[PDB]
RNA sequence: GGGGAGGUUUGGCACCUCGAUGUCGGCUCGUCGCAUCCUGGGGCUGAAGAAGGUCCCAAGGGUUGGGCUGUUCGCCCAUUAAAGCGGCACGCGAGCUGGGUUCAGAACGUCGUGAGACAGUUCGGUCUCUAUCCGCCACGGGCGCAGGAGGCUUGAGGGGGGCUCUUCCUAGUACGAGAGGACCGGAAGGGACGCACCUCUGGUUUCCCAGCUGUCCCUCCAGGGGCAUAAGCUGGGUAGCCAUGUGCGGAAGGGAUAACCGCUGAAAGCAUCUAAGCGGGAAGCCCGCCCCAAGAUGAGGCCUCCCACGGCGUCAAGCCGGUAAGGACCCGGGAAGACUACCCGGUGGAUGGGCCGGGGGUGUAAGCGCCGCGAGGCGUUGAGCCGACCGGUCCCAAUCGUCCGAGGUCU
RNA sequence: ACCGGAGCGCUGUCUCGGCGAGGGACCCGGUGAAAUUGAACUGGCCGUGAAGAUGCGGCCUACCCGUGGCAGGACGAAAAGA
RNA sequence: GUGCAAGAGCACUCAGGCGCGCGGGAGAACCCUCGCCAAGGAACUCUGCAAGUUGGCCCCGUAACUUCGGGAGAAGGGGUGC
RNA sequence: CAGUGGAGGCCCGAACCGGUGGGGGAUGCAAACCCCUCGGAUGAGCUGGGGCUAGGAGUGAAAAGCUAACCGAGCCCGGAGA
RNA sequence: GGUGAAAAGAACCCCGGGAGGGGAGUGAAAUAGAGCCUGAAACCGUGGGCUUACAAGCAGUCACGGCCCCGCAAGGGGUUGU
């Protein structure tokens, strides 16, 4: 009974959780943005629990937030600018929808991360 | 020959006795009897039996709220008990008193297309000396020229999940009809909270 | 070009059997709401859109 | 788990010292054994001036090992070795010189000369 | 119906909350036991422990003990054959608390590794007689 | 001294195969045969009992682990109720092993004036990823079942499973000079094997937690990042997966019988277990058990549920367009799964994710004051984090909506 | 780094295998060969036959086609037999 | 360039260069390569083939034999960080 | 004896040669390749350039191996439509 | 190897990035449209007429049956259920 408790995978788990960061990062700049389906999964589920604990204030958090992250000044608007909006809110702060055409080349569903405030 | 229905719940070890005993729970609960079945316009002698009650919309049409009694299904619908005849009322659990020994059948849990090994059981071998070609390898089948077939049924690699068992001579040393459980030898077949069903065991009759 | 060889030719009935199971298969479209168009079920267009309805900056 | 080519070492005055493991008593294919366990055993390693000598092949009985066993109350227990006591062709305890902590499993079984002896009966 | 975990909650009339508590450290003293053919003895067993399996129903707690031959490894079923059990000094500031690396090198090196917290005593001290300071309060 | 059978040994023949039929044994997988090794039973006994000798019936299931030899053979070791013989290309190299064998090297003994040769030996020496057809085991799609939808079934026929040891009680009674040492029933554990299961036990967890090393870089300090696998290294490890672990399966009973043991009874005034009739009697046959399963083309049974003329066939079966029960498309998914299917849920909704609580995993962190010049340490503290998990929560993703769907043969 | 025999420690060689890992395997999209190929409409037994059959009889199982998988056979492919 | 006994070794990285001209999903059996293993310890096998234990530097210490060179890193043990 | 000194078809081991035990590859990345491990490793060492010795002839630490990926006599062309 | 007698070898619109097409236009002929006369077969398509989802086969043959298309009759062809 192999898959049965979850999980999404197809990388390096190295390379897989550097993805996710990335992903979180061009997305914590923008916010509106493409990807697949799977991808804009897993993904929601990560960066969500990140901007959650970017609700909070600790230095602790922060920290934590930017050892997965990278630029200083992206956790200055994290805890500036992002966070502080979705303050009162309290989950899935992302959300992501799919897209027509899929991705070609290969054939893909598509979706697309947002702000959603 | 009773029975009752059931979905599955715990499975310790509970310090009964003074010794331990694997306690395999099981929710029999209100489990409906809606229509029985007699020799001349059936050939037999069952009921039918249902679970646990949300059902609104996405059931309707017959519901067998006709039957002649109603109560609405389930929504875990029903199942059926032969060589049993009741009393009339939905039946709880304590059908079964602590202290019988009965019978159980129930879904076993999926494990799809497996290894020969982990399906019947062959043996495979050669993780070093021979090839590392045919490790988990059933390596022959049939005899050379006659037959110079494959013998029907001759075990081999496959699915081994999504099947059905029943169970013989579990022993109950519980019930609790305040929340509707049933506690007994553990062996229970299938995941934790699914289908299964209790019947009387046997033994000498 | 190992052991396994097709053993005399595979007939074109066959090939047509083979096919018959392969075949191509359909898409399906619905109506986009505040829109007129198409798309495919719970789906964004270019040309009509969600809910809001974002991007929707085609010439 | 006890199974043949296993090293054992005695725990008794006997002659020996330590012994090497030789098919079981059970059942024609019951290759494992454990506490209160009968076992044919050849002598590998013992002690000069003694009786049982280096090489002898004599029968045995568990006291002791590196995989516990469940008492059917849930409690479990295991003494780090693999720990026997010789016993003969007659179902006797050779010797007379018990060492360490021993255990009941074998009061239960028929071997009433070590629990008596045994210092701390587990 | 649902919470599984409920069921086996309400299948807690089998619990021992009449127990002391220690850390996967030192314990020690006493037990229950059977021993004769009409059982009647409890064997008191001590032991400086290793390990916590956590459980809720049937949290176990595996037992070291070196004695008379060498070292011996009891577990025991948190709930009910064990009558008292009773430790002795608990000990601590353990960083792990499998101990494993014990079966390893048992020796002055146990000792050369564990103290008990005194704040533990301490409380020893104050819960000593600040119960019949609770015998007397409200 | 005669007669047969079996087709395993050893041969006589040279018909398929020299534009190929890969020869030994072992691994794996077996299946059948009975002139049966063991386990049932019975007859005989130069059989007191115990145990044995022998024959007759009986394949259900079982036939163990090692030493040596490439060796099947065999001898030995420890055992077992027992360590059965044989067919199937002396089963199985498009399934493995290449160790043995009859390549080229070399040598050895050896024969040969010699080159090389020798059922004389020894050492080394390349089994070729994709299954087209048949078959077998798993899974779908079309159509079917002479109205249309759901839900619960019936069991045709088949498959699987069928084992087995010691111990105590009867009683040390019967027998027996004794030593020995019983049927009959009963009780307790055992091992092998099949089934399913994470509860206890124990291994597992690819980033769940910690300690660390050289380092590069954020940011000099601390702190934090990657590299060292495709986790750098280790100490640990929830679920889910498991076997040593864990609960069960063999059964008990019914029916017909073999070998054989019997009753009333003749022909043939007696006798007979038989030619008429009836009884006992096997781990064996049929069932009782588990599972499949109505493509059981014969498509069965049951509980319901919906229903005409709407346009060409007037009279004869079709045909065509949307509907009724409904079904499906897409989706949120699943202890379900190669895909498909099977299960469930789609805002009236707890399906995934986020979230809060819970367990559980890990083990006093980041930082703050406080001691030692210092590594570090006391405390703040069982803290912080926290993968599957028991649940609570519409915060966000299941929007909107698309299309197939009876018009009800006849005798 | 040449062929035997032993020993200790050591370990999944083994009892006996159980999770895990990525990468292929498997599904969507883009490109896409080979050896072989008398024609096929290619199930089983029991016998036959130039001696080893879906194809001959007698005589059998089963709707039509496919996806994943195993390897008995098609005296399987490559070799005008060493 | 940094570190280890040192160095053209090795792990990180300078500079410089590259991600290898199909991907994306799944998260089967199997297979390639790779990790953990209870308890037993060559019982496996033709053979410990394989894979594992051993691992650097300073210190202690070393048989028979010998052609006095060796056999010797014999083996057995003790440290190492700050 | 001590110190000096640094000899060697010396010892461990890169670059450099080889190709031993296995695994993989087997219409391959490939008409011999990879991954593990291995042996030399200042010498009978290896290495770039120029130059020569050849078909019954050469070259051979010697297999009848090399002589242009197939050597018991290369390859080509010709008697030869043997 | 071979447009056609001759280049008259296709202006203009139209979809299309183009490619290639749809008309125009060329002439006897564009079914002579540019490696283009005449275009066998294998060969892969497309529409339509018969048949097949209880079915055992060197695939057809003889007969009998229905269905469809011809034929003034009687005849005949295409087909395949048995």
């Amino acid at each position: 009974r192999h898959l049965k408790s979850g999980r999404k995978l197809n990388r390096h788990s190295s390379h897989r959780l550097a993805l996710y960061r990335n992903q979180a990062k061009s997305l914590l700049t923008h916010g509106r943005i493409t990807t697949t389906v799977p991808k804009a999964k897993e993904l929601r589920g990560f960066v969500d629990h990140l901007i959650h604990l970017a609700k909070r204030g600790d230095l602790h958090a922060r920290r934590l937030v930017l050892r997965d992250l990278q630029d200083v000044k992206l956790v200055r608007k994290l805890f500036d600018e992002i966070a502080p909006r979705y303050r009162d809110r309290q989950g899935g702060y992302t959300r992501v929808l799919k897209l027509a055409e899929r991705r070609r080349g290969d054939g893909a569903p598509l979706a697309l991360v947002e702000l959603v405030e | 020959m009773k029975g009752i229905l059931g979905v599955k719940v715990g499975m310790t070890r509970i310090f009964r006795d003074d010794r331990a005993v694997p306690v395999t729970v099981i929710l029999a609960g209100p489990c409906p009897v809606v229509q029985r079945r007699t020799p001349e316009k059936d050939g037999y002698t069952a009921v039918q039996l249902g679970f646990l009650p949300q059902n609104p919309k996405r059931v309707n049409r017959p519901l067998k709220g006709h039957f002649a009694k109603a109560g609405v299904e389930p929504v875990r619908i029903l199942r059926e008990i032969r060589d049993f005849n009741p009393e009339g009322d939905t039946v709880t659990v304590e059908i079964f008193k602590p202290g019988e020994r009965v019978d159980v059948t129930g879904t076993s849990k999926g494990r799809g297309f497996a290894g020969v090994m982990k399906r019947w059981n062959f043996a495979g071998g050669p993780d070093s000396h021979g090839a590392h070609k045919i490790h988990r390898h059933p390596g022959s089948i049939g005899n050379r020229k006659t037959p110079g077939r494959v013998y029907k049924g001759k075990k081999m690699a496959g699915h081994y999940g999504a099947e059905r068992v029943t169970v013989m001579n579990l022993e109950v040393v519980d019930v609790i009809p305040e929340e509707n459980l049933l506690l007994v030898k553990g062996a229970v077949p299938g995941p934790n909270g699914g289908l299964v069903i209790v019947r009387e065991t046997k033994k000498a009759a | 070009a190992k052991h396994p060889v097709p053993k005399k030719k595979t007939s074109k009935a066959r090939r047509d059997a083979r096919r018959s199971h392969h075949a191509l298969t359909p898409p399906t479209l619905v109506p986009c709401p505040e829109c007129k168009a198409m798309k495919p079920p719970h789906t964004v267009c270019p040309e009509c859109g969600y809910y809001a309805g974002r991007k929707v900056l085609e010439v | 788990m006890i199974q043949p080519q296993t090293y054992l070492e005695v725990a008794d005055n006997t002659g020996a010292r330590k012994i090497m493991c030789i098919r079981v008593l059970k059942g024609s294919n019951a290759k494992y054994a454990t506490v209160g366990d009968v076992i044919v055993a050849s002598v590998k390693e013992a002690i000069p001036r003694g009786a049982v000598k280096e090489g002898d092949v004599v029968k045995a009985v568990v006291v002791r090992t590196k995989k516990e066993i469940k008492r059917p109350d849930g409690s479990a227990i295991r003494f780090d070795d693999n720990a026997a006591v010789i016993i003969n062709n007659q179902l006797e305890p050779r010797g007379t010189r018990v060492f360490g902590p021993v255990a009941r499993e074998l009061r239960e079984k028929g071997f009433m000369k070590i629990v008596s002896l045994a210092p701390e009966v587990l | 119906m649902n919470r599984g975990a409920l069921i086996k909650l309400v299948e807690s009339r089998y619990v021992r909350t009449d127990l002391p508590e220690f850390r996967p450290g030192d314990t020690v003293r006493v037990s229950y036991k059977v021993k004769e053919g009409n059982r009647t003895r409890i064997q008191d067993f001590e032991g400086i422990v290793i390990r916590i399996r956590r459980n809720g129903f049937n949290t176990t707690f595996t037992v070291r003990k070196v004695s008379y031959g060498v070292g011996v490894e009891r577990i025991f079923p948190l709930h009910s054959p064990l009558i008292q059990k009773i430790d002795i000094v608990q000990r601590g500031r353990a960083r792990r608390a499998k101990l494993y690396f014990i079966r390893n090198l048992s020796d002055r090196e146990i000792r050369r590794k564990l103290r008990a917290d005194r704040k533990r005593i301490d409380q020893d001290r104050a819960a000593e007689r600040a119960a019949k300071e609770e015998a007397q309060k409200a």
